[PDB]
């Protein structure tokens, strides 16, 4: 009918239905939300600074961070003493090591935030980081995993949060075939929590297991020995394609200098006990002997160069690309996010978020009239086709079917998946249970777990209960996890668990007010005591923590990380 | 100049026909000769031929490498000249991209066309500026620098300058729903308890705003209807409603 | 066919035709209002194949 | 444009004269419905400036002999049209069911 | 240019990477009387090169 184009015009124009046009009006509601978000990011963006240069914050105005006041002078004294030795006490080794003008990720940050409670009731162990810093680094045109042991040995070298971080880094590198670089500085072991860190599985032995399984798959790895690595820490220099020992302060020992005493205590110099022995000794241990920190870093870079990965990365990830920005300003991402601590769940939207994040502000909807709860479709993220699952409302059987169908197509055509978690939302109606809802949930989870597609999840907010099993979860092998500040990970019910557990707990009929004070308030305190900031990341649950505004850049880092894969 | 209409045609008209070469013109000289002026050359059916051809070629490989079976090619362009749509049809006979014909306003002829270097692959707002040559059968030849875009085709040559607007064909391609929407709209589940309705009755709803918000165990679950037309409310805030109740009728604006 | 075997005849829409009313059936990926819209969505789906 | 040849000078083809008015009536009724009765769906679907093949053509040319001795079944095509098409930079097979349901 | 491995140790034998007209190469050039440690270094270099 008076309409005869050739699909384009209708396409390739600034007027295709594919795009999205949710324009906000900045009203009170927007302000209430936008403002809060701002109230939810300032310190997130801040604590980072405090742990960075940990314990030395000369401004002394860090009231925006709820961190307790710490003895700045002690940390400055320790740093001065350490830097007088001739080694750089910072993450400086990293940004010296990575090529200028390139990107970085800082995979796990704020690790071990106020984790352990000391004997002093008001004092926690001052683990500003997990004892290491981990991030994806691009060296000499080669993408690599960077792990650096911090010089914080006051509490002890490695904790249940340190070895877990190291093992997570090793698993990520092995999955993605990114070579690792380890910067080694250790105080040995922790002889206090040794039962928690040495024996059992997924412990310090699995590091040695991984450093051999990698070299089986011919994924070369490199370690730099800046200081002592004793107590089983001396095997990494031994198990290494290339290793670096600094001329003066680089030391490697299987038995400590105190250990020779009380067992043939003919004590001699710490150099002769296994440290950097530049005298043409009989031992052929340690590939590189470098006179200075810069010399060692330079030789590490030079060894990284001769791996032939530059051609493969350059072919797989195009270095010269034209950035395509979204149609709407990314600062608006905080506004559509609702507020917090609201008796009844507030309202929420997804279209706006996806239209703000994706390229050209576009989307490819599958069936949206049907199973209106769940959202699935294709997209574009900086030159790469992506699939997104974002959740909105209370799940039905049909939503699970649609999810299974989408995941089937994505696995069929080798399209990566992105997850945006939300509430559990399993209806409890009797008719729904009689309609085989459990079978359809199984249909969804089977497809989720069976998918060989790379998978990344990011918390939008309100991910509580067994609903994440429908979409995705840490136990379903997501190659990366990141989080927004307004996140709560809890039991099958965030608010309802309060009501349900109020009924069935040794409660007399009378004393109703005192009981709800003792029951409902207490369970609310329990189920929102956990949050994005503490229960997560600090314990390497969903290790990555980010800002809602800069999500697309992070996801693009992740996707470039997962295309060197076999 | 190409890109914006100018009064340059007016000034030339002010200089040719008015006999002001004598030198006597009054302050109100412009007022009386307004009928004579404001006149421009008539777009001949040939001008459409070069203008139409440029838009294709200056956009793609139309007529380039084209091939069918036991038939011949055909491609058409629609021009929105003045307030009347204009259709031009171009086709070829033989194995010749060179030999081309045309039929606009029931006028038919033949010509050949030889292009120039291909430029502006990015085809941005400026699009492609290329020189063209056209050998019509009668015997003439022409040279035309055409900067063509989706909005219009501009041709500059010995004829002058002419921009031909392309017939616009856009209208919410997708969301074209004329459904009545009589009943059973934004129905709420059993618990009901509607409240906090933020939409005025009898106001157009094309974008999917929250028409009604119903709460089922702290489930705001906003309906977010996208049916176009004004929405008429049959319920009030705070009124508990049954399952799948007709909370409102979203009907086309009549 | 419904007639002569429980011939409670109803509209051809309800018998399996295009049922744009958010029915329980998740049958048919795309519901397009016009021929051009359907052809355009077919083209758009063809695009996302990586070939 | 099977069975509708307005030139009526198709003597170069030995095809028997057919009722053009009936086919035009059917096509008018079908196009009034809102769907394009032609192969038009195809050339709308394929990118402009590209090629096409029309794999099988003249399919079912005067194949079946009807009860009427001088009449064959009017299958102008095989009921479908098949050709190789290049869509959005992707080569694809195109099969279109013709609206000829009279037989 | 050259990319020396351990040269202070097993000073007899020479092994390292290089560049020959746009292609990365490994060179083993011998200098002196071989020791056990020179043999170990050679084995390690050949291991990396095969890897
Ligand atoms: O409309 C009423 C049904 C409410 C369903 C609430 C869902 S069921 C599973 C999940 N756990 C809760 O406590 N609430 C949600």
């Amino acid at each position: 009918y008076a309409h005869h184009p050739i699909d384009y015009e209708r396409s390739t124009s600034k007027s295709p239905n594919i795009l999205r046009l949710p324009a906000n009006t900045s009203d009170p509601t927007y302000q209430e939300n936008m403002a809060r978000m701002e109230g939810l990011v300032e310190q997130l963006r801040a604590r980072v600074r405090y742990v960075q240069a940990g314990g030395v914050v000369p401004e002394e105005e860090a009231a925006k961070a709820g961190v307790s006041i710490s003895s700045i002078e002690a940390d400055d004294r320790v740093r001065k003493l350490h830097l007088s030795r001739g080694k750089m006490l910072a993450r400086d080794r990293i940004e010296r090591l990575i090529d200028p003008g390139t990107r970085f990720l800082e995979l796990s940050q704020l690790a071990g935030w106020d984790l352990y409670w000391d004997d002093k009731k008001k004092e926690y162990e001052r683990c500003y980081s997990g004892g290491i810093v981990t991030g994806i680094g691009l060296v000499n045109g080669v993408r690599c995993m960077l792990v650096a042991n911090d010089a914080t040995v006051k509490g002890g070298t490695y904790y249940p949060i340190t070895v877990k971080k190291h093992l997570r880094a090793q698993k990520i590198a092995e999955q993605n075939h990114l070579p690792c670089i380890y910067l080694v500085d250790s105080g040995g072991a922790n002889l206090s929590r040794q039962d928690d860190v040495f024996p059992d599985e997924q412990h310090f032995g699995r590091i040695f297991y991984n450093e051999a399984q990698m070299s089986i798959k011919s994924i070369s790895q490199i370690a730099v020995v800046m200081g002592s690595c004793t107590a089983g820490g001396a095997y990494v220099p031994a198990m290494a394609d290339e290793n670096i020992i600094v001329a003066r302060n680089g030391t490697i020992f299987l038995g400590g200098p105190p250990l020779v005493l009380a067992a043939t205590g003919e004590k001699v110099s710490s150099e002769e006990l296994g440290g950097a022995d530049v005298h043409c000794r009989i031992s052929g241990v340690g590939d590189h002997y470098a006179t200075d920190d810069l010399h060692a870093l330079y030789l590490a870079r030079r060894a990284v160069a001769n791996l032939n990965l530059k051609e493969h990365n350059e072919a797989r990830n195009p270095t010269d690309v034209k950035p395509v920005p979204p149609l709407y300003d990314p600062r608006e991402l905080g506004g559509f996010i609702p507020d917090m601590l609201s008796d009844v769940v507030k309202s929420f939207d997804v279209r706006a978020i996806i239209a703000r994040i994706v390229d050209g502000s576009r989307f490819d909807e599958f069936k949206a009239l049907y199973g209106n709860t769940l959202v699935c479709g294709f997209a574009r993220i900086e030159g790469m086709q992506v699939g997104i699952i974002a959740n909105q409302g209370i799940l039905y059987s049909e939503s699970a079917l649609k999810g299974a169908h989408f995941i089937g197509l994505c696995t069929q055509r080798n399209v990566p998946l992105l997850f945006l978690q939300n509430i559990t939302g399993f209806m409890v109606g009797k008719k729904y249970e009689e309609g085989g809802i459990a079978r359809n949930g199984a249909r969804l989870v089977m497809a989720v777990s069976s998918a060989p597609v790379p998978k990344v999840t990011v918390l939008i907010g309100g991910s509580y209960g067994a609903g994440n099993y429908g979409m995705c979860g840490r136990a379903f092998e997501p190659r990366f996890l990141f989080m927004w500040p307004n996140a709560r990970i809890s039991v099958m019910g965030g608010t309802q668990a309060a009501t349900v557990l109020t009924l069935t707990n040794r409660n007399l009929k009378n004393a109703s007010e005192a009981e709800i004070a003792a029951f409902k308030d207490k369970v609310k305190k329990k189920y929102e005591k956990e949050g994005s900031c503490y229960y997560s990341t600090a314990r390497l649950w969903d290790d990555g923590v980010i800002a809602p505004e800069d999500t697309r850049v992070v996801v693009a880092e992740a996707l470039r990380a997962t295309r060197l894969a076999p | 100049v190409a890109g914006i209409n100018t009064n340059i045609e007016f000034l030339k008209r002010c200089c040719e026909t008015p006999e002001f070469a004598r030198g006597g013109v009054t302050t109100n000289f412009i007022s009386e000769h307004e009928s004579q002026l404001l006149k421009s050359p008539v777009v001949t059916p040939e001008v459409a031929a070069m203008a139409a051809t440029a838009w294709l070629l200056n956009r793609c490989d139309n007529w380039r490498g084209a091939f069918r079976l036991n038939s011949d090619t055909n491609a058409t362009v629609h021009f929105y000249i003045d307030d009347h749509p204009v259709e031009v049809r171009l086709h070829t006979e033989g194995a010749n991209y060179h030999k081309i014909f045309f039929s606009v306003w029931d006028h038919d002829g033949s010509f050949e066309v030889c292009s120039g270097p291909v430029t502006s692959k990015h085809r941005d707002q400026k699009s492609i500026v290329n020189d063209f040559t056209f050998l019509f059968e009668n015997g003439m030849h022409h040279t035309v620098l055409a900067v063509a875009t989706e909005g219009d085709v501009t041709v500059i040559g010995s004829f002058g300058l002419h921009q031909l607007r392309l017939l616009p064909l856009t209208d919410g391609f997708g969301d074209s729903s004329t459904a009545g929407g009589t009943s059973t709209k934004i129905v709420s589940p059993m618990p009901g308890k509607v409240s906090k309705l933020l939409v005025k009755s009898g106001d157009l709803v094309e974008k999917g705003q929250v028409l009604v918000i119903v709460e089922a165990m702290k489930m705001e679950h906003p309906v977010r209807a996208l049916q176009d037309g004004r929405v008429s409310f049959l319920v009030k805030e705070g009124e508990v409603v049954g399952g799948d109740h007709v909370l409102a009728t979203v009907a086309e604006e009549e």
